């Protein structure tokens, strides 16, 4: 729809660990959303096989 | 016969002993503080408070 759902990103995090063979970077970030218009707002098709 | 002032010497040793204390801070509320990205309404806004 032209629109359909609501959306929220958050901020970037970092994690460092260290280790023997270098270092770990692992980078996350969280985000939510939510759909807001009474009904539905999407659907299928089942177009080929 | 008179007396002399006598005087005696001590020795001491000094022991030592330390202690120590912790406290922590949880990744969500990181960058809320230093983070200088918030840049007009989020300086003043409760959560940072």
């Amino acid at each position: 729809e032209k629109a359909s759902e609501s959306y929220f990103m958050g901020q970037m995090q970092v994690a460092r660990t260290e280790s023997g063979g270098g270092l770990h970077l692992q980078l996350t970030q969280p985000r939510a959303n939510v759909d807001l218009g009474v009904g539905f707002t999407a659907a299928y098709a089942a177009a080929a096989l | 016969p008179a007396d002399q002032p006598v005087h005696n010497y001590m020795i001491k040793r000094l022991d030592r002993r330390s202690l120590n204390a912790a406290f922590s801070i949880a990744v969500e509320a990181l960058g809320l503080i230093s983070g200088e990205n918030l840049d007009g309404t989020h300086i003043s806004s409760a959560m940072r408070l």
